[PDB]
């Protein structure tokens, strides 16, 4: 909000990014595996 | 050899074996047998004995 914008400068871009990173984490954290990498398909994840 | 396996990673091991060899069958078996190589020192040493 500061910068005005995620893509008007380099903090607020990295600043997005790591919002959006949170949010995934706890979105998809039942998709996430604490050290291995979790893999999916569309049948896995109810993709039509 | 002529067989056309094919792993899907999209399945379980114990499911992607189960399809192999409904598809495949017991030549596939024989075939992984004699990559063994369990025979061929099995006739080499009854020849020598």
């Amino acid at each position: 909000a500061e910068e005005g914008g995620e893509n008007k400068s380099e903090r607020a871009k990295q600043a997005n990014a790591l919002h959006l990173l949170l949010i995934g984490f706890e979105q998809n954290r039942e998709r996430i595996n604490t050290v291995q990498n979790s893999t999916y398909s569309m049948d896995q994840l109810n993709f039509s | 050899t002529a067989f056309r396996v094919s792993v899907n990673g999209y399945e379980t091991s114990n499911e992607n074996y189960v399809r192999i060899l409904s598809e495949w069958g017991i030549p596939l078996v024989d075939q992984l047998i004699h990559d063994s190589g369990i025979e061929s020192f099995r006739s080499g040493i009854g020849l020598y004995l």
